RNA sequence: UACGGUGCUGAAGCAACAAAUGCCCUGCUUCCAGGAAAAGCCUCUAAGCAUCAGGUAACAUCAAAUCGUACCCCAAACCG
RNA sequence: GCUCGCCGGAAGACCAAGGGUUCCUGUCCAACGUUAAUCGGGGCAGGGUGAGUCGACCCCUAAGGCGAGGCCGAAAGGCGUAGUCGAUGGGAAACAGGUUAAUAUUCCUGUACUUGGUGUUACUGCGAAGGGGGGACGGAGAAGGCUAUGUUGGCCGGGCG
RNA sequence: AGGACCGAACCGACUAAUGUUGAAAAAUUAGCGGAUGACUUGUGGCUGGGGGUGAAAGGCCAAUCAAACCGGGAGAUAGCU
RNA sequence: UAAGGUGAUAUGAACCGUUAUAACCGGCGAUUUCCGAAUGGGGAAACCCAGUGUGUUUCGACACACUAUCAUUAACUGAAUCCAUAGGUUAAUGAGGCGAACCGGGGGAACUGAAACAUCUAAGUACCCCGAGGAAAAGAAAUCAACCGAGAUUCCCCCAGUAGCGGCGAGCGAACGGGGAGCAGCCCAGAGCCUGAAUCAGUGUGUGUGUUAGUGGAAGCGUCUGGAAAGGCGCGCGAUACAGGGUGACAGCCCCGUACACAAAAAUGCACAUGCUGUGAGCUCGAUGAGUAGGGCGGGACACGUGGUAUCCUGUCUGAAUAUGGGGGGACCAUCCUCCAAGGCUAAAUACUCCUGACUGACCGAUAGUGAACCAGUACCGUGAGGGAAAGGCGAAAAGAAC
């Protein structure tokens, strides 16, 4: 009872993972290669969030 | 738990002037603490971009050993030892020889 | 290989010994011949590479008991 | 059925940003760093989907990594794939 | 002067390569000995 | 012109002769020592099917992926 | 930069093998260069290798390798049928200009060519680890007809030493 | 036509000189033999150590050969130094 | 569990976090590219090329799963050849490969010693191969003993360097018997009195109990020298804690600990009515492992070299009796004693350490100790198998030398 990702146990996890990957991670990669500052923690946060949604998609079958 | 925390009024035990007392600013993983105004060293700062462009001999605090640091008691103005005794999973710190919760 | 297929006789290993007792490594081979045995229950011929002692065992015990032992051992024929 | 939006992570960096790439954008092509295992159909679909532009032909090459370090610690940089993506027409921005 | 080493990566891989080692049980013993010694490259040909 | 160089314009652009060890030529002649294999290609039917599936010709459209491609190579980049 | 010499069936140009960034640009001269070095195949940074037509892959096989079953062998294993790999050989197709500091039959311009998928139309017997043809082959010698190429003349531009 | 003749590439190595801590653990220079053939060469394959291969010298088998190299028996043994 | 963290050289940058939800540690899961037994076919490891389904399709195509071989079993087909077998296909289950030593088996040297060397030795050693387990093997007398008796196997100490074997040379070398560690015996070759009626194996909680995170954990101040006190001096205190390590010099009382007392969501190692599944109990009667024992020839193993040589094993050829019977008691024969081969299973004492944890050392201390204190089986060397280094220390703290 040390981490709280019970918030995204709803349906449309495929839509949420699609918004996490489709142009969010992509635009952060384009921004990081063109040069902007804040992306250093945002890239890690987005790839971790993609890992959360993909674990939950493997966990449940209703979404 | 750690006896000396992030913001503790503490007193030095050994080295240079051991009478001075100050507040911890950082606790390092190497078993060392930065206490405010205690190990003033004069670093010869080279010129560099971003911050510290001209450089200087500006004093800076060095890390001192947390064993060389003892906590301070306001009621009895001496160095004191710390114990961890309370009933639940959150153990409070108490002063030895006074039995008062910090 | 040179295996009797009914008595399990393989080449064993011993010595050529002479008058001066010079030991030289030699091997003793089984008296192996390929023989077609007529089986009456299956009404056919079964070819086995067997020793002459193996054919004596086949004559004594019958070919049906022998082939039952070969199926029990799992050996093809 | 244009390829999966998960699979359209092949585009890695927008612009290699030197005189060859900028001269190719001045005349004809965008130059991109596109994955290692990306095929030309994947790069074509990814450019046409993730950008508004239309592409005619994609030319790819594999860049080998260099060593760049002294003999105390010899190491190698990673191989990467460089795509010349031809979309010379119909953009003002 | 023609020297003894005349390189060819095809003959190198056919003679001393990983699959040439794995074909015979003795080359698999060579690979077992090199894994037990701890070589960074099993077949330096490959 | 920062003298790396850039851009515009750009006339004649034909004929004869001599020519290979290259091409026709995997040809021709001759000889004995008597000079790979299989597929691509063409054709024939067997089992099967019959306005079906296929094969031809025309037109239109799509596709041709992946890897190599720098540089040395009678050598200061290969073997010594 | 101007002279002088050297190779020129190479000491020129392009590949294959082999090597693996030595390629180009900026910067540096500790070590490495049998000397100095401002230079470098050296150090450190960037950049640079763009293909339906070139090669590999791919289809096919030679020598040979492996080889279901199989035969043999104390064991390990040896040989080998079907088969499946194996180029150094045999099957589709692109040329000339222009361009980069560094790519080039790949990029650009001009003009093409080949092999498959799908769809429409018109005609119609289509169909195979099968049969046949073809691929498909030696050495030497001798023409003839050419061409790459070269020389000379014409033409054009410049010259008037 | 020819294991024909002369002579380059190519293959080889008869003589001499130099080099002998070499430019080179067999080469350079000046000549020399073959140069359509028992030729020469590229690529790949096969033959494995009391074994192979040898127009045969015990030659060659990775600068190693009257028995390769590596590891092991192994600290063989050494009445010798 | 926590007030600090985002592994290291390695700083920075951008951030996360208050102890009730950052990070760290543990249990259980999720993911786990490609190669490699590599398993769809191939291959020059980390690559090339597919086939069959299901689904999507913007018609460009995409995603996922399966497809190796062998053994066994089942189903359906299926020749010469009518029946049938051989073969073919599908499905289920198992295997494959790796790993340091120990163990069993198949094969098996030579150097050497004999002061040469061939019998002999080295030595059934090295090595090669096969197989298995946490141990393996062996194992419940066709065993010894000696007229008294012991009562399966294994391991240790004696016996004993004995008896013997031996070019009676070199050398090899028991047994009986005794003292110990450990110690339960069973089952089939078969029918009736019995049908869970006691063992054995499997199966999810329970008790007890260890493991995989952890928690609390005593008691020191003044002064001198000194850069620094843990040292000298003085006065106390704790001790079921004076094991150890760090801290600016040598600390029981500064820190981490230590003695002691505890702690588990979950996953896990062992004794039961353990709910059950199967095998299966005790009584009577019967049977008592045949190409076998033995023999001839050639060998091997027994300490035993064929010798006067018993016993075991069998490549070859033979070949009984079968409990009024047979084996052994070291040529052999009588008597006597003792035991039942030709079918199996079986814990413990025994061997070993690739590993994990704790502790120890009249072990080493950077030419030593591992080859490797350090980015070491690395750099280099070799076609390859393979060979194989050198290289530690500023300081208490970078305060790593502004100008």
């Amino acid at each position: 009872m040390k981490a709280k990702e019970l918030r995204e146990k709803s349906v449309e996890e495929l839509n949420t993972e699609l918004l996490n990957l489709l142009r969010e991670q992509f635009n952060l990669r384009m921004q990081a290669a063109s040069g902007q500052l804040q992306q250093s923690h945002l890239l890690k946060q987005v790839r971790r969030d993609v890992a959360r949604v993909k674990t939950l998609l493997n966990e449940k079958a209703g979404a | 738990a750690a006896k000396i925390r992030r913001d503790d009024e503490v007193i030095v035990l050994t080295g240079k002037d051991k009478g001075k007392r100050g507040k911890v600013k950082n606790v390092l993983s190497s078993g060392k603490v930065i206490v405010e105004g205690i190990n003033l060293v004069k670093k010869h700062q080279k010129p560099v971009p971003a911050l510290n462009q001209p450089g200087g001999i500006v004093e800076k605090e060095a890390a001192i050993q947390v064993s060389n640091v003892a906590i301070f008691n306001a009621a009895t103005g001496k160095a004191d030892r710390v114990g961890f005794r309370f009933e639940d999973g959150k153990k409070v710190r108490f002063f030895k020889s006074n039995s008062e919760t910090i | 290989s040179r295996v009797c297929q009914v008595t399990g006789k393989r080449p064993v290993t011993g010595n050529n010994r002479s008058h001066a007792l010079n030991a030289t490594k030699r091997r003793f081979l089984p008296n192996l011949h390929s023989h077609r045995f007529w089986v009456e229950s299956e009404k056919r011929f079964v070819t086995l590479r067997v020793s002459a002692k193996g054919m004596r065992v086949i004559d004594k015990k019958g070919i049906d008991t022998v082939l039952a032992e070969l199926r029990a051992r799992g050996e093809k024929y | 059925m244009i390829r999966e939006e998960r699979l359209l992570k092949v585009l890695r960096a927008p612009h290699v940003s030197e005189k060859a790439s900028t001269a190719m954008e001045k005349s004809n092509t965008i130059v991109l760093k596109v994955a290692k295992d990306a095929t030309k159909a994947e790069i074509k679909a990814a450019v046409q989907k993730l950008f508004e532009v239309e592409v005619e032909v994609v030319n790819t090459l594999v860049v080998k990594g260099k060593v760049k370090r002294h003999g105390q610690r010899i190491g190698r940089r990673s191989d990467w794939k460089k795509a010349y993506v031809t979309l010379k027409e119909g953009q003002n921005l | 002067m023609k020297r003894t080493f005349q390189p060819s990566v095809l003959k190198r891989n056919r003679s001393h390569g990983f699959r040439a080692r794995m074909a015979t049980k003795n080359g698999r013993q060579v690979l077992a000995r090199r894994r037990a010694k701890g070589r960074a490259r099993l077949t330096v040909s490959k």
